[PDB]
C-alpha cells in the first residue's frame, strides 16, 4: 500500500516464527519497542496487527516513536507507548521503474497532526494561503496527495522501502498468537516452574474454585502478582500458591564453647522439610 | 540556472487552436508541480491550470473546455493546447513552477521561480 | 435509495438520571475482594442522561456528538433499536464506521458511505427494506460476528476511540420497569475491541420501521457522555463489581475515594483542596515609544542610485513592523530566513537599511 | 524478472560427454549461489552440485566422477559439463537459486526460484 | 582484534549488538571497555572482478 492509505491485516489463531524473520539478512532495518527481538519467541501475543507500507528511504527514520515530519505527522503516527516491531527493507529493484514509478503516494499536506494509528484517505484541496479553495484547486490549493518519483538511478536514501511494523498487545488478554514452544505436561500440587502463554513463574498449581469471566485470562492479587491462571488447553482455573518459604534462624551457643547448631525454620510444619514442632 | 522560457505566441484567428510552450532548463518535472497562469490587460493574474509530477492534470473550472497540459519528459518541456480562442483570451501566459517545498514567507501565487510569459492577441488580423 | 420522514411530530428531546449506570471492566483481569481504584472514561454518577423515545409519533434519530465516549442505553421490546453509525461528516468525503444487527447477523464495516438523511431498517407486516447508505467505495475493515441482542431488555453499550481502536462494551438486562432507567448497580463487561483506525466526532442511531405509511414501535434509548475520572470499584468473592464510588461526585465519595474504603468512621478527613481557577491573562509591558526612523527612510525625498546605495544603521528604537507588511504601498516584500508576521516578535541586532 | 532458463538436452550416445546451460536473467551470479536438481522419471529430486559465489564447488559424493559446474560471469551463465552418460542418467535437469538470506516458508529443498530444467535420456539412439 | 567487514555492518561492533557479525562472528560483552576503530578500505581490498 501507499502510506497515507496503510494496510492492516490482523494476525491472529496462529503459531508465529519470528526466528526466521529476524536471523533473516533480508531486511535493512529491524527496531523493536518494548519487547526484545530474541524474546519473541518465548511469548504469546494477542492482538497481532501488520502494517504494511512503502515509504522513501530516508524517511525510516521516522517509523518510531516521538518522530517528527511529513510521514509521522500526515501519514502515519506511532504512539509513543509503542510496543512491537519495526521492519524495513530496499525494494529498489520491485518499486522502481526507469521512468519513475508513481504507484506510491503520500500525504504532503494536511490541516493537523495525525492521531496514532489513523489512516486518513481523505483527498479534499489543501488550503496553504490565504484564499479558501472550496474544493477547487488554484492559488495555494493543491491535491494533498504527492506520488514519490522511483527510479533505479536514484541514490540509496531516495529508494523505496518496504516497511512493515507489528503490533502487539503484552499478557492482558486471552493470546491467539504465539511462539513455535512446545507444551508439556500439566503437573499440580509440585512446586515447580510454569509457563502459562509466555508468563513464566515459579509455584505450586492447585485446582481453584474461581470462575472467570471470558475475557479474563489470568488474576492479581494486592501485589499484582499472578495468583490465578487459566490453563490455555484445558479451559480450568488453577491457584498458584508460592513454594514455600520459611525463615532459617540458627539457634547456637558461642563458638569459643562449641560448633553445634540447631536450625528454626519459622512457620513451616515438620513434615514438609531431634525433630520438635 | 533556473530558467523558464516560454515561446509560441502570437496573432490567432477566432475559433482556431493554438499550442503554446515552456520549454524549461534548470530543473525536471519529474518531481515538481508545474502551473500556467494568464494575464489580462485590464486585470489580474488568472490560473489557468497545473500539471502534477505523477501526470495529473487540474484545470479551472471556467477554462476546463479549453485548455490541455501535457509533458515532454523526453524533452522536459510543457505543452498548452488551446482551443477556441476568443476575445477574453488575449492574455500574457506566464509558466511558473509551483512551491510545495519550504516558503520564505506568504506567497499570493505560490510559485518560486516565474517564466517570462508569451503573449497572445485575438483579433481580425 | 433514501426516503425523508414527514409524519414525525415535533417534540425535545427528554432528561432524566444516571443513577449509578455506565460502570465498565476496566481491563481484562480478574480480581477478586479487593478494592481498586482506577482511572478512565467512565459516566458520571447521577449525570443528565438525554432520552430518546420511538413511539406512535415519535421517531428520533438526530445527530448527536460522540465527543470522548458514549453510553448508550435502550429499554427494548420487539427490536427496534438496530445498530449505530459514526463518523465526522458522515459521507462520501470521509471514513465511517457501520454497526448493523439485521435478521440474520451483526456487520461492521468500516467504509466511505454516502449515507442518507434517515437512515433506516423495515420490517413488514419479515424484514425486507434497507435504507442507509447509497454507495461504499473504498472499505477496510469488515468483521461480521454474532448476534449481539412494557419494555423487557435493558441493553447497556459504551463506545470509546483511543489509539484507534474503538472498545464497545456490552451488558444485557432482564427488567419489568415501565417507562425510565432502573435504580441499580451492573458492570458492563468487554464485548469486542475494533480496529477501526477512524476519527468520529458524530454518531447516529439506526432504528426499524413497521409498515402494514410508516409506524414506530414502542422503544426508548438514552445518550450519556464519558468523562475522564476516577472511579472506586469493588470486587466481590465471585470477581463481580458489585459496587463502585464517583471519586469526584460529593465529598463524601470523595472521603470513600481518600481512604480506600466504603465505610468511613465518624471524624474529620483532609480529602481534597480548594484552589481558584484563573480567569484572565494580563500582560502590562511599558510605553512604546522612542519609534524607528521608518518615517526617514520609506518616505524620503531623494533617494540613491544603486551603484552608490545608501545605508543606514537602525538601532537603539521600536521597530513597527506590521505598518510595513500591512501596506499596501509596497509591491515586493520578500522576506529571507524570518517569517513577516513574526518580525514584531524578535529582537534583532545589528540592523541595516 | 527473476527467470531461469536451460538448454542443451536431447538424446546422448552412452559413454559420450554432453554440456548443458542456466543461462540466467534477473540476477547475477556475484552474491548468489545456484545449484543443479536432477530428477527421474520414478524419483524424486536429487540433488547434484553447487556453485558458490568465491567459486567454491561441491558436488553429490555418489556423482563427484562424472559431473563439472562451471561459470561464466562475462555472459550471466551456468554450465554443466556431464561425462559418461549412462542409462540411469536420464534425467530432467533443474538449475535453482539457493534462498540463503530467507527462509519464507519451510522448504523442503531450500530453494526460492527453480528453473524450467531440461530433459536427457540415453539410449541407443 | 582485527578484522575487515561490510561497510553498514560496523553498526554491529559494539556491546549488545545483534547480527550475523556479533552472533556468528565477533561478539563484544556487555561489560566491553575499549576502542572501536574501523576506517573504509576500498582502495586495498576491493579488485575489479
Ligand atoms: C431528505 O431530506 C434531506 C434534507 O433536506 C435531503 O438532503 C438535501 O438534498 C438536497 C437535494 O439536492 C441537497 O441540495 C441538500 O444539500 C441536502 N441537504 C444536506 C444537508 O446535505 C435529502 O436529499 C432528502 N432525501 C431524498 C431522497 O431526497
Ligand atoms: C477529527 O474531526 C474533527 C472534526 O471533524 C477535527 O476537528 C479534528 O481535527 C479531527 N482530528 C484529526 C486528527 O484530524
Ligand atoms: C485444544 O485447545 C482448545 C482450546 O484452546 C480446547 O477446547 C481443546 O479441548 C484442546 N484439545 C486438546 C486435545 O488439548
Ligand atoms: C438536564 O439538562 C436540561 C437542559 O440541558 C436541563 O433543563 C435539566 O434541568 C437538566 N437536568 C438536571 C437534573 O440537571
Ligand atoms: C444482513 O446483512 C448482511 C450483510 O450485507 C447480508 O449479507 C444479509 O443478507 C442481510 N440479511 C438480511 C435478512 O437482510
Ligand atoms: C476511494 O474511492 C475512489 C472512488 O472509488 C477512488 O478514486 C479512490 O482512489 C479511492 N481511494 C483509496 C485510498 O482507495
Ligand atoms: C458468590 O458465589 C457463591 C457460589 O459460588 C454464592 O453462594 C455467593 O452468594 C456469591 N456471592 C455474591 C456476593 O454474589
Ligand atoms: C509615507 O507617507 C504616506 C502618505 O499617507 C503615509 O501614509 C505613510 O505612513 C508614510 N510612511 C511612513 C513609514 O510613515
Ligand atoms: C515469493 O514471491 C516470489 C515472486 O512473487 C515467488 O517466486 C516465490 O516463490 C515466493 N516465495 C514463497 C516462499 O512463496
Amino acid at each position: 500500500a501507499s502510506v497515507y492509505a496503510w494496510n492492516r491485516k490482523r494476525i491472529s489463531n496462529c503459531v508465529a516464527d519470528y526466528s526466521v524473520l529476524y536471523n533473516s539478512a533480508s531486511f535493512s532495518t529491524f527496531k523493536c519497542y518494548g519487547v526484545s527481538p530474541t524474546k519473541l519467541n518465548d511469548l504469546c501475543f494477542t492482538n497481532v496487527y501488520a502494517d504494511s507500507f512503502v515509504i522513501r528511504g530516508d524517511e525510516v527514520r521516522q517509523i518510531a516513536p516521538g518522530q517528527t515530519g511529513k510521514i509521522a505527522d500526515y501519514n502515519y503516527k506511532l504512539p509513543d507507548d509503542f510496543t512491537g516491531c519495526v521492519i524495513a527493507w530496499n525494494s529498489n529493484n520491485l518499486d522502481s521503474k526507469v521512468g519513475g514509478n508513481y504507484n506510491y503516494l503520500y500525504r504532503l499536506f494536511r490541516k493537523s497532526n495525525l492521531k496514532p494509528f489513523e489512516r486518513d484517505i481523505s483527498t479534499e484541496i489543501y488550503q496553504a494561503g490565504s484564499t479558501p479553495c472550496n474544493g477547487v484547486e488554484g492559488f495555494n490549493c493543491y491535491f494533498p496527495l504527492q506520488s514519490y518519483g522511483f527510479q533505479p538511478t536514484y541514490g540509496v536514501g531516495y529508494q523505496p522501502y518496504r516497511v512493515v511494523v507489528l503490533s502487539f498487545e503484552l499478557l492482558h488478554a486471552p493470546a491467539t498468537v504465539c511462539g513455535p514452544k512446545k507444551s508439556t505436561n500439566l503437573v499440580k500440587n509440585k512446586c515447580v516452574n510454569f509457563n502459562f502463554n509466555g508468563l513464566t513463574g515459579t509455584g505450586v498449581l492447585t485446582e481453584s474454585n474461581k470462575k472467570f469471566l471470558p475475557f479474563q485470562q489470568f488474576g492479581r492479587d494486592i501485589a499484582d502478582t499472578t495468583d490465578a491462571v487459566r490453563d490455555p488447553q484445558t479451559l480450568e482455573i488453577l491457584d498458584i500458591t508460592p513454594c514455600s518459604f520459611g525463615g532459617v534462624s540458627v539457634i547456637t551457643p558461642g563458638t569459643n564453647t562449641s560448633n553445634q547448631v540447631a536450625v528454626l525454620y519459622q512457620d513451616v510444619n515438620c513434615t514438609e522439610v531431634n525433630v520438635f514442632q | 540556472e533556473v530558467q523558464l522560457v516560454e515561446s509560441g505566441g502570437g496573432l490567432v484567428q477566432p475559433g482556431g487552436s493554438l499550442r503554446l510552450s515552456c520549454a524549461a532548463s534548470g530543473f525536471t518535472f519529474d518531481d515538481y508541480a508545474m502551473s500556467w497562469v494568464r494575464q489580462a490587460p485590464g486585470k489580474g493574474l488568472e490560473w489557468i491550470g497545473r500539471m502534477y509530477n505523477n501526470g495529473r492534470t487540474s484545470y479551472n473550472p471556467s477554462l476546463k473546455s479549453l485548455v490541455t497540459i501535457s509533458r515532454d519528459n523526453s524533452k522536459n518541456t510543457l505543452y498548452l493546447q488551446m482551443n477556441s480562442l476568443r476575445a477574453e483570451d488575449t492574455a500574457t501566459y506566464y509558466c511558473a513552477r509551483d512551491n510545495l517545498g519550504y516558503r520564505p514567507s506568504e506567497n499570493l501565487y505560490g510559485m518560486d521561480v516565474w517564466g517570462q510569459g508569451t503573449t497572445v492577441t485575438v483579433s481580425s488580423s | 435509495q433514501c426516503v425523508n420522514l414527514t409524519t414525525r411530530t415535533q417534540l425535545p428531546p427528554a432528561y432524566t438520571n444516571s443513577f449509578t449506570r455506565g460502570v465498565y471492566y476496566p481491563d481484562k483481569v480478574f480480581r477478586s475482594s479487593v478494592l481498586h481504584s482506577t482511572q478512565d472514561l467512565f459516566l458520571p454518577f447521577f449525570s443528565n442522561v438525554t432520552w430518546f423515545h420511538a413511539i406512535h409519533k415519535r421517531f428520533d434519530n438526530p445527530v448527536l456528538p460522540f465527543n470522548d465516549g458514549v453510553y448508550f442505553a435502550s429499554t427494548e421490546k420487539s427490536n427496534i433499536i438496530r445498530g449505530w453509525i459514526f463518523g465526522t461528516t458522515l459521507d462520501s468525503k470521509t471514513q465511517s464506521l457501520l454497526i448493523v444487527n439485521n435478521a440474520t447477523n451483526v456487520v461492521i464495516k468500516v467504509c466511505e458511505f454516502q449515507f442518507c438523511n434517515d437512515p433506516f431498517l423495515g420490517v413488514y407486516y419479515m424484514e425486507s427494506e434497507f435504507r442507509v447508505y447509497s454507495s461504499a467505495n473504498n472499505c477496510t475493515f469488515e468483521y461480521v460476528s454474532q448476534p449481539f441482542l412494557n419494555f423487557k431488555n435493558l441493553r447497556e453499550f459504551v463506545f470509546k476511540n483511543i489509539d484507534g481502536y474503538f472498545k464497545i462494551y456490552s451488558k444485557h438486562t432482564p427488567i419489568n420497569l415501565v417507562r425510565d432507567l432502573p435504580q441499580g448497580f451492573s458492570a458492563l463487561e468487554p464485548l469486542v475491541d475494533l480496529p477501526i483506525g477512524i476519527n468520529i466526532t458524530r454518531f447516529q442511531t439506526l432504528l426499524a420501521l413497521h409498515r402494514s405509511g410508516w409506524t414506530a414501535g414502542a422503544a426508548a434509548y438514552y445518550v450519556g457522555y464519558l468523562q475522564p475520572r476516577t472511579f472506586l470499584l469493588k470486587y466481590n468473592e465471585n470477581g463481580t463489581i458489585t459496587d463502585a464510588v464517583d471519586c469526584a461526585l460529593d465529598p463524601l465519595s470523595e472521603t470513600k475515594c481518600t481512604l480506600k474504603s466504603f465505610t468511613v468512621e465518624k471524624g474529620i478527613y483532609q480529602t481534597s483542596n480548594f484552589r481558584v481557577q484563573p480567569t484572565e491573562s494580563i500582560v502590562r509591558f511599558p510605553n512604546i515609544t522612542n519609534l524607528c526612523p521608518f518615517g526617514e527612510v520609506f518616505n524620503a525625498t531623494r533617494f540613491a542610485s544603486v551603484y552608490a546605495w545608501n545605508r543606514k544603521r537602525i538601532s537603539n528604537c521600536v521597530a513597527d513592523y506590521s505598518v510595513l507588511y500591512n501596506s499596501a504601498s509596497f509591491s515586493t516584500f520578500k522576506c529571507y530566513g524570518v517569517s513577516p508576521t513574526k518580525l514584531n516578535d524578535l529582537c534583532f541586532t545589528n540592523v541595516y537599511a
